[PDB]
């Protein structure tokens, strides 16, 4: 009953159902603002999770939506090359961002996530579960319940593992070759909000609060 | 199979590099959080230094490691140094005293580990170890963490990325198979276990920034030496 308690396709449902002046500041500013309007909606249809409390989903995702964005950002460049697709349509070349000071995430995100993407080809359901993964951290800082969200991030690792043992039974060891991506996720995750003074998403409008609106509403 | 000798390669290699806990006579040396203790940081310094070399000879323990490219096993070590002793020195706490435990067994409390060197990233250390006692972890999986921690094909500067890529696929393996074999009811263990090569990114991160600023604090503080070690 694995896939009965995380669902798999209900999650590839959400990845779907959010999927999408010119400068790489204003570029990626953008692009960020329209994901982060989304990404309520997105978390929102992922199993379970409008059933945790609701003080508790505002600390999941103020956790984890730097590194969510990267991650849908990422997969949907395996397409282009030598840059990244924004959500809002537009290519960034590494040089663009070069020119903005983030020429160093760049070429990580590149290399270590989008190259990695492509070459093993994870598919949507599983860039989705990664996400999920991603959504549910245990250790976020303020949890209410943090036994629950372990519970349930561990029921997406038995989902995601059972999904590609179905669909890849040559690949004994592609759930973790998957796995192995949160942590440059991660890393890349972190070096990304020291570039935060000079990227002002939602019109500096503090992301925790933005966010609680968001789930209030 | 031929995953039972890599995991006993491994813990092995390990086991020789690192002595366990259980098996160390401790020793020690009221005071309280200071910016440093210098008499403290002159004993961690050295007991680190010794360590680096320690994993260093870990990793040509490492089944294929040696046959990768100097300049790639280099890059590796540098790149997962932090890693693994931030990763070795937490399998060396005592929950019941707040301790850690050194490889000559020198055991240092909170206050002392801070002084010592950790500093603000104190607190964030201990958590780490306490979050590692669940997973009941035991000298073959430290080893292949420990492993698939350095051999990691996402590396910059990796000449033969793919190589390395191609190294860590058995020991991702021999990791879950042994982990789940150890605790048939909880399948979940194994990517609990893996994803904590997460957290301890995240530390060794901040943990690299503090050595810039002891390096610049404390003259001639960490000379290089992988590099070299390696060379020779
Ligand atoms: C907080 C921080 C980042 C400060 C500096 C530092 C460090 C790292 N490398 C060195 C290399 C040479 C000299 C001093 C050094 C000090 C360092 C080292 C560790 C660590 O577990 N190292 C460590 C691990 C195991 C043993 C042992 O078993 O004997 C000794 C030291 C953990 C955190 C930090
Ligand atoms: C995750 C957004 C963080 C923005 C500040 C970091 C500076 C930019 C550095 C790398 C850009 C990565 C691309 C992320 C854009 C997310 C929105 C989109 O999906 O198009």
């Amino acid at each position: 009953s694995a896939n009965e308690d995380m669902p798999v396709e209900k999650i590839l449902e959400a990845e779907l159902a959010v999927e999408p002046p010119n400068d790489p500041v204003t570029n990626i500013c953008q692009a960020a603002d329209k994901q982060l309007f989304t990404l309520v909606e997105w978390a929102k249809r992922i199993p379970h999770f409008s059933e945790l409390p609701l003080d508790d989903q505002v600390i999941l995702l103020r956790a984890g939506w730097n590194e969510l964005l990267i991650a849908s950002a990422s997969h949907r460049s395996i397409a282009v090359k030598d840059g990244i697709l924004l959500a809002t349509g537009l290519h960034v070349h590494r040089n663009s961002a070069h020119s903005a000071g983030v020429g160093a995430i760049f070429d990580r995100v590149l290399t270590e996530l989008v190259s990695k993407m492509r070459d093993m080809q994870m598919d949507k359901t599983e860039l989705g579960c990664l996400r999920a993964i991603v959504l549910f951290n245990p250790d976020s800082k303020g949890l209410s319940n943090p036994a629950e969200v372990e519970a349930l991030r561990e029921k997406v690792y038995a989902s995601l593992e059972a999904y590609c043992k179905h669909k890849y039974p040559e690949q004994p060891g592609r759930f973790a070759k998957l796995l192995l991506r949160l942590p440059a996720l991660r890393s890349i995750g972190l070096k990304c909000l020291e570039h935060l003074f000079f990227f002002k998403l939602i019109g500096d409008t503090p992301i925790d609060t933005f966010l609680m609106e968001m789930l209030e509403a | 199979p031929e995953v039972g000798e890599l995991i006993e390669k491994v813990r092995k290699a390990h086991q020789e590099t690192f002595p366990a806990l259980c098996q160390l006579g401790k020793y020690t040396t009221s005071e309280q959080r200071v910016s440093l203790d210098i008499d403290l940081w002159d004993k961690f310094s050295e007991l680190s230094t010794k360590c680096i070399i320690k994993t260093v000879e870990f990793a040509k323990q490492l089944p294929g490691f040696t046959t990768l490219t100097i300049a790639d096993q280099i890059t590796l070590l540098k790149a997962a140094c932090l890693d693994i002793l931030i990763l070795r020195i937490c399998t060396r706490y005592t929950p019941e005293q707040d301790t850690m435990t050194f490889s000559d067994g020198l055991t240092l409390n909170r206050t002392q580990m801070h002084n010592a060197g950790f500093g603000p990233l104190t607190d964030l250390v201990f958590a780490f170890a306490n979050q590692l006692l669940p997973l009941e972890m035991d000298d073959a999986e430290t080893g292949l963490l420990s492993a698939i921690c350095l051999i990691c094909g996402d590396r910059q500067d990796l000449e033969q990325p793919d190589r390395v890529d191609m190294l860590q696929e058995p020991l991702l393996e021999a990791l879950k198979v042994y982990v789940r074999k150890r605790r048939p009811s909880r399948p979940h263990m194994f990517p609990k276990m893996l994803m904590k090569i997460t957290d301890l990114r995240s530390i060794s991160a901040k943990g690299a920034e503090r050595v810039i600023t002891l390096k610049m604090e404390i003259p001639g503080s960490m000379p290089p030496l992988i590099q070299e070690m390696l060379e020779n």
